[PDB]
RNA sequence: GUUUAUUAAAAACACAGCACUGUGCAAACACGAAAGUGGACGUAUACGGUGUGACGCCUGCCCGGUGCCGGAAGGUUAAUU
RNA sequence: GCUUGAGUCUCGUAGAGGGGGGUAGAAUUCCAGGUGUAGCGGUGAAAUGCGUAGAGAUCUGGAGGAAUACCGGUGGCGAAGGCGGCCCCCUGGACGAAGACUGACGCUCAGGUGCGAAAGCGUGGGGAGCAAACAGGAUUAGAUACCCUGGUAGUCCACGCCGUAAACGAUGUCGACUUGGAGGUUGUGCCCUUGAGGCGUGGCUUCCGGAGCUAACGCGUUAAGUCGACCGCCUGGGGAGUA
């Protein structure tokens, strides 16, 4: 999946602290951090079909963790998108 | 890649071209070019020896290192560009001694790419090593008939040649053709397969295209009266006749090869 | 001629026909007996006891290389595939090994398919 | 930087470079970082079933703990070495050093 | 299969052997599995029908012996 | 955990023949017979082991 | 697009495409008593020959005859002896 | 607001999950050569076919393709289709252990989009085996079949298209509740010397059965029982899934 090092920076630097790790932008950033690191696996593994599936399962849970922040603060949810440059 | 072109004209309905970005766009290397004129299938008598050749384009000779006899000298691959006298491209490679040369592109080949010729070169594409170190079974192309004689088969576009078998001095080698020779280990090769694989794919589309490169039409021999082609006429449409040439040699399956001086190195016919 | 001591015997037991032949421990044959050619055709080479007769032939078609150590290779189901063997009794010739080489293959070739009998 | 597992065979009329070679690819993976945990010479051993005509090989064991390209680079030597045949390497979580 | 015999073994028990460690092997079995295509489908079918016969053995068999028949 | 080196074990788990005992046969564990073959699969590639008696 | 300059401009020729077949490079082939030249400063994704003639759906049966290809144990068979 | 739904993180586990690359052995066919001689092959029987131009059989060597015996198991994984040699690289999902974190972020889903056996189509390769079509030999009153000897497409690979199956569990997805017995498979806690043990706790899964349900057959905690949310679909047979 994610390396551990890797995880492990998401999470203090979208989260409050270091054991904050439930929180939506953290969650959204740890989707965010995977979904773009898989361009290069189907850049050339163009029929990859099963793992591609869950590659949409990570699309779709982004999207639905992005709406349920649009609901609940809207000033948080703009900063979040334009950190991590997505919604274009 | 192949575009196929959009049906916005007759004889443009059916063009597919080969598009290669990397090729260069700009003048190719001038010192290393030379004029050839064209001949429209005349020998020194004039008369015409080979049927169906005649205009085109005007094209510009580039000196192209069949040979490849720098050895020890790392080249990089300067820029890849089109080549108007052979349907492969050649990579133009600077050897850091400040040395330039033209090669045929292989099949994978970029500009900036480390390629080595001599015989502890190591085992990549587009290095030239004699088969004797090639291991088996190591797809080459540009092999050389005789030692130092310069490559010889597998130059097309995407042509190859595999080595299947080594015994003592000989290598057996499966030709592009499907028909087994045997050469010298001691004659060079280079790995890799001939770049620009799909020159295959395209399609002239037109009349008028064939004319570009030269091919003038050809007249099929039942047109023809009696007194030019054998095939002669007759009032209608007659054939009546065992398919020949022009010249009355019987064609489509008669054996013509008849070389007995190298027939000791075709272990096996294509077929 | 060559008076070889040691032999090798292939038995090609199958459903139809049984084949027997004698060779050297090189795989140079020396003689061989079918069923077929011992007087059996259709039903009859099928039969075991063809198998064995077969046999019987065989030996006499190398008694003149005077051998007495036997390799009895067998290959295929058949029912000459036991007939056969015990006839070199008969014969009284002498064996050092008995293996079993019939083709079995990890899969690969397409078989042959079903006949709707 | 993973754990890895490599057995190699070579040709046994070459027993007398085994040595050498083994120096020569230890050198390859320290130069990267890696470190060696378990190096057997197996002797001459007796095979199972014929390989390309040949009967008797030289087996050795080589434990190592490496990154991604040493090991990739590493696998190209082994193809074009005549000297080896047949051989294998393996991915493993934790270092082992048993006698086997 | 390979079975080696000695100079003092009597052929009787030594021809058993064959009839013994090559059937053992499945030989005679495996041959006869390959003489013609069984379909994948089929191969499932009558690997399920063995399967149901195998547990449907037991049982019956099972039941039947806490069963009295006279 | 079983080693396709440790050779010295693995003929109580094939026949004469190269044959792989079942598992019916020779009471293995389900988890162990599945790694267990892993291992004779590898032994045979290395010549540690036969594929069969014919060779 | 081409053609009977001077009674025929067309359904004829050509054509991109398709297929068969020859050719391993001192290539086949062609012009030359020969040297040599072209094919080609190309190398089977190349070249020559032949038929068909964009594209679409397709191209069935027959190898006795003729031709070609392969083999050739046997029969017959030249110069020579 | 809250934490029990749902989700995130840490540590491990099993697995033909998927894509790419490499490699190994057995076997069939073909090619070359040696030994060797008149049959081989095939069927209920026979013939076509192959063979004195030396087959089949047997040995040695080489080329090439396809599939992975044993393991192998109502065993495993996947949403379904489906996925079996071994090795490496990239990667999806599930499950368990306790602990922490977010705090209803959930369920279903017309249209839509994606995937989707086999056959089939397009272009370029490959082609050992098998085998529609086709050919011949049998069978029969006839045999455009069943059987036999040959055999092309196809079966294989690259990329695109096709979007159909008894694509079945003939049973839509999610959640809650309701007596049991015997197994498989994969985690885990505890007792521990009286182990190829003893008592618990999860996931998945096979078979038999209670109440209940059902027209009956049967289903039966993996419901076809008792309920809730949403969607799909049916309205006599034929005509017709046709115009
Ligand atoms: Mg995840
Ligand atoms: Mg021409
Ligand atoms: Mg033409
Ligand atoms: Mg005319
Ligand atoms: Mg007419
Ligand atoms: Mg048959
Ligand atoms: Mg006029
Ligand atoms: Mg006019
Ligand atoms: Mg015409
Ligand atoms: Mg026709
Ligand atoms: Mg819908
Ligand atoms: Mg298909
Ligand atoms: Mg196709
Ligand atoms: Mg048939
Ligand atoms: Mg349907
Ligand atoms: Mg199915
Ligand atoms: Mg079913
Ligand atoms: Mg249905
Ligand atoms: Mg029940
Ligand atoms: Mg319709």
């Amino acid at each position: 999946s994610l390396s551990t090092e890797a995880t492990a920076k998401i999470v203090s630097e979208f989260g409050r602290d270091a054991n904050d790790t439930g929180s939506t932008e953290v969650q959204v950033a740890l989707l965010t951090a995977q979904i773009n690191h898989l361009q290069g696996h189907f850049a050339e593994h163009k029929k990859d079909h099963h793992s591609r599936r869950g590659l949409l399962r990570m699309v779709s849970q982004r999207r639905k963790l992005l709406d349920y922040l649009k609901r609940k603060d809207v000033a948080r949810y703009t900063q979040l998108i334009e950190r991590l440059g997505l919604r274009r | 890649a192949v575009v196929k072109c959009k049906p916005t004209s007759p004889g443009r309905r059916h063009v597919v071209k080969v598009v290669n970005p990397e090729l260069h766009k700009g003048k190719p290397f001038a010192p290393l070019l030379e004029k050839n004129s064209k001949s429209g299938g005349r020998n020194n008598n004039g008369r015409i020896t080979t049927r169906h050749i005649g205009g085109g384009h005007k094209q510009a000779y580039r000196i192209v290192d069949f040979k490849r006899n720098k050895d020890g000298i790392p080249a990089v691959v300067e820029r890849l560009e089109y080549d108007p006298n052979r349907s492969a491209n050649i990579a133009l490679v600077l050897y850091k001694d400040g040395e330039r040369r033209y090669i045929l592109a292989p099949k994978g080949l970029k500009a900036g790419d480390q390629i080595q010729s001599g015989v502890d070169a190591a085992i990549k594409p587009g290095n030239t090593l004699p088969m004797r170190n090639i291991p088996v079974g190591s797809t080459v192309h540009n092999v050389e008939m005789k030692p130092g004689k310069g490559g010889q088969l597998a130059r097309s576009a995407g042509t190859y040649v595999q080595i299947v078998a080594r015994d003592g001095a000989y290598v057996t080698l499966r030709l592009r053709s499907g028909e087994m020779r045997k050469v010298e280990a001691d004659c060079r090769a280079t790995l890799g397969e001939v770049g620009n694989a799909e020159h295959m794919l395209r399609v002239l589309g037109k009349a008028g295209a064939a004319r570009w490169r030269g091919v003038r039409p050809t007249v099929r021999g039942t047109a023809m009266n009696p007194v030019d082609h054998p095939h002669g006429g007759g009032e209608g449409r007659n054939f009546g006749k065992h398919p020949v040439t022009p010249w009355g040699v019987q064609t489509k399956g008669k054996k013509t090869r008849s070389n007995k001086r190298t027939d000791k190195f075709i272990v096996r016919r294509r077929s | 001629r060559k008076q070889v001591s040691d032999g090798v015997a292939h038995i090609h037991a199958s459903f139809n026909n049984t084949i027997v032949t004698i060779t050297d421990r090189q795989g140079n044959a020396l003689g061989w007996a079918t069923a077929g050619g011992s007087g059996f055709r259709g039903s009859r080479k099928s039969t075991p006891f063809a198998a064995q007769v077969a046999a019987e032939r065989c030996a006499d078609a190398v008694k003149e290389y005077g051998i007495k150590n036997l390799e009895v290779m067998v290959k295929g189901p058949g029912p000459g595939r036991e007939s056969t063997i015990r006839a070199l009794n008969a014969a009284g010739f002498r064996i050092t090994n008995i293996t079993d080489v019939t083709p079995i293959p990890h899969n690969g070739c397409r078989p042959p398919k079903k006949r709707r009998v | 930087m993973r754990h890895y597992e490599i057995v190699f065979m070579v040709h046994p009329d070459q027993s007398e470079q085994v040595p050498g070679m083994i120096e020569r690819y230890t050198a390859a993976i320290t130069g990267a970082e890696g470190k060696i945990h378990r190096l057997e010479d197996w002797g001459r051993r007796q095979l199972a079933y014929p390989i390309n005509k040949l009967h008797k090989a030289h087996y050795v064991l080589m434990n190592v703990e490496a990154p991604q390209e040493v090991i990739d680079e590493l696998e190209t030597t082994f193809r074009f070495n005549d000297a080896v045949i047949r051989s294998m390497v393996m991915r493993t979580k934790h270092a082992v050093t048993e006698a086997s | 299969p390979v079975i080696k015999v000695r100079e003092n073994e009597p052929f009787d028990v030594a021809l058993r052997r064959f009839k013994r460690s090559c059937e053992k092997a499945g030989v005679l079995a495996e041959v006869r599995r390959r003489e013609f295509y069984e379909k994948p489908t089929t191969e499932r079918k009558r690997a399920k029908a063995s399967a149901v016969k195998r547990h449907a053995k037991k049982l019956a068999r099972e039941n039947a012996r806490r069963t009295r028949l006279y | 955990e079983i080693d396709y080196k440790d050779i010295a074990t693995l003929k109580n788990y094939i026949t004469e023949s190269g044959k792989i005992v079942p598992s019916r046969i020779t009471g293995t564990r389900a988890k162990y017979q599945r790694q267990l073959a892993r291992a004779i699969k590898r032994a045979r590639y290395l010549s540690l082991l036969p594929y069969t008696d014919r060779h």
